[PDB]
């Protein structure tokens, strides 16, 4: 790329990844407001790290407004730079430092939105997040909301084979891979989506669980266990055990009781069990919950 | 259902289309190459075969490694006792994009039996990146194989498993094959395969998808079918050999139609 670290000025430490240290830095010669990802190739028997070359390769193809917009790659013998358009907050830290008495309607409604068009886009160009979930989504000033850290994401095939299980942040992640499918699809992201629309209303994670088998546990007690009527297959994958407690599926009402009649059935449609019957990000954008959203499409960056 | 992606394949399908042509290597680039030969070009790419079977790594993983190598050999002169590093690092690069559990680097170094350092492969690895601009979301002829596959009626793991052989094939010999972007050499193999296997003809389903015909895919395959009948003879076997494992249903077997009334 034609970029040199001498022209950014560094501003003050934002972040680190267990790959990395992230700066805030300025572009000395155009004004512009950068994050600086370093990924320290030293430091490493292995060379360029996995999670990186898919980073950018991705990236760099990925375009779209609601998609951090990698801008530059500087590539010295020692180290990686990743220049990133920067955006001054995550929703997690929005959640929990200004949103105490909550999100108005109309804001969770534009995020889900916004989210949904990122994550469309994805899908479209054959990537999977893999790691959605609040610190991993960017809010600027102008209230764009953006999908960042692609370092757990994958390019698919059609159909899809069988990639990384040790996949998702726990609490976002979907009862396919916890019950050890061999295949799973874009409904994960959508699934992730789902835990993060009703954390929104509630300002709580959904299902905070303290490990694999109690993450389902939590999930099966808010949905109900899942049997043959409800997701044809579920007792034939790898780690469903006959002897999971049969808990009863809840009223969604009792589930976020604060959300509307669309609001709900949306939410439903995001955390259906069969991965088969869950919505894409290309059909929840016309659902009815969104008829009311007016806040301008935010501009793609260059 | 979700596994075949109902409500993104031809938004995929369409973005891979657009993308091979992008990704496409100089088709005339060994010409420009001083040193190198199409004859050693295959020796490496069949010893690549043979890696991929030894690590037990994903056919795809050799697809992407070809297309780096293809690429790279496109705007960079490589001397002949270089060739296998450009290789290696093309492997490398391509585990760790596809695989789930990539081989170490210390072993892609072992399989070259010392030629060549760590520190040689790793800054090889960093050139290849620098030249691809880490272009490395590469279609390859599988990528579009496993979709003309949801148009089987209905699934047949020996027409499936031939075209994923005939299109390995077609990585072996830059020419002709440098000149087929990968859409169109999997439209081949899929409709030698199903002509073969069944008897059926490519689909006018896949005509729909695609907009290929057979009268666009015949160069190619006039090609394809005379690399197949040609296959036991080449001085390159070890795709053959990988195809006599029941893992693919032995289709290396199968005997090739000897005219395909085209
Ligand atoms: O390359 C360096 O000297 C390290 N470095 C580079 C850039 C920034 Br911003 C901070 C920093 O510590
Ligand atoms: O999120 C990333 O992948 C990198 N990144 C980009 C932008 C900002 Br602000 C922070 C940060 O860590
Ligand atoms: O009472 C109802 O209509 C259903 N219901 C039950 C419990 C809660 Br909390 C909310 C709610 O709507
Ligand atoms: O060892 C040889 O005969 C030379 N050589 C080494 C490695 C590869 Br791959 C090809 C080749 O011709
Ligand atoms: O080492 C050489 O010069 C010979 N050689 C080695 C490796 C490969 Br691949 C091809 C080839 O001709």
């Amino acid at each position: 790329g034609p970029g040199s670290m001498e022209n950014f000025q560094k501003v003050e430490k934002i972040g680190e990844g267990t790959y990395g240290v992230v700066y805030k830095a300025r572009n000395k010669l155009t004004g512009e407001v950068v994050a600086l990802k370093k990924i320290r190739l030293d430091t490493e028997t292995e060379g360029v790290p996995s999670t990186a070359i898919r980073e950018i390769s991705l990236l760099k193809e990925l375009n779209h407004p609601n998609i951090v917009k990698l801008l530059d790659v500087i590539h010295t013998e020692n180290k990686l730079y990743l220049v990133f358009e920067f955006l001054h907050q995550d929703l997690k830290k929005f959640m929990d430092a200004s949103a105490l008495t909550g999100i108005p309607l109309p804001l969770i409604k534009s995020y889900l939105f916004q989210l949904l068009q990122g994550l469309a886009f994805c899908h479209s160009h054959r990537v999977l997040h893999r790691d959605l979930k609040p610190q991993n989504l960017l809010i600027n000033t102008e209230g764009a909301i953006k999908l960042a850290d692609f370092g757990l994401a994958r390019a698919f095939g059609v159909p899809v084979r069988t990639y990384t299980h040790e996949v998702v942040t726990l609490w976002y992640r979907a009862p396919e891979i916890l019950l050890g499918c061999k295949y799973y699809s874009t409904a994960v992201d959508i699934w992730s989506l789902g835990c993060i629309f009703a954390e929104m209303v509630t300002r709580r994670a959904l299902f905070p669980g303290d490990s694999e088998i109690d993450q389902l546990f939590r999930i099966f007690r808010t949905l109900g266990t899942p049997d043959e009527v409800v997701w044809p297959g579920v007792t034939s994958m790898p780690d469903y055990k006959p002897s999971f407690p049969k808990w009863a599926r809840q009223d969604f009402s009792k589930v976020v009781p604060p959300l509307d009649e669309d609001g709900r059935s949306l939410l439903s449609q995001m955390l259906h069990y069969d991965p088969n019957k869950r919505i894409s990000a290309k059909a929840a954008l016309a659902h009815p919950f969104f008829q009311d959203v007016t806040k301008p499409v935010p501009h793609l960056r260059l | 259902g979700v596994n075949e992606v109902p409500d993104y394949h031809e938004d995929i399908h369409t973005y891979l289309r657009e993308m091979e042509v992008k990704c496409k290597p100089k088709v005339g680039y060994m010409k420009k190459q001083p040193d190198i030969t199409n004859s050693m070009r295959a020796i490496l790419v069949d010893w690549l075969v043979e890696v991929g079977e030894e690590y037990k790594l994903q056919n795809e993983t050799l697809h992407l490694a070809v297309n780096y190598i293809d690429r790279f050999l496109s705007s960079m002169s490589v001397l002949r006792g270089k060739l296998q590093l450009v290789g290696t690092a093309a492997m490398l690069l391509a585990s760790k994009f596809e695989e789930i559990y990539p081989p170490e680097v210390a072993e892609f170094v072992y399989i070259t039996d010392d030629t060549y350092t760590k520190k040689q492969v790793l800054r090889m690895e960093h050139l290849v990146l620098k030249v691809l601009a880490f272009d490395l979301a590469a279609p390859t002829i599988n990528q579009f194989l496993t979709q003309y596959f949801l148009h089987q009626q209905p699934a047949n793991c020996k027409v499936e498993s031939l075209a994923m052989f005939l299109g390995e094939l077609s990585l072996i010999d830059a020419d002709p094959y440098l000149k087929y972007l990968p859409s169109v050499i999997a439209a081949a193999a899929f409709h030698l395969a199903l002509y073969t296997v069944t008897g059926q003809s490519w689909p006018e389903s896949l005509v729909q998808k695609t907009g290929y015909t057979l009268e666009t895919l015949k160069p190619c395959l006039l090609d394809l079918h005379q690399t197949y009948l040609r296959a036991p003879q080449h001085a390159q076997q070890s795709i053959r050999e990988k195809y006599k494992n029941s893992k693919y249903h032995g289709v290396s077997l199968l005997n090739p139609p000897e005219t395909l009334n085209v």
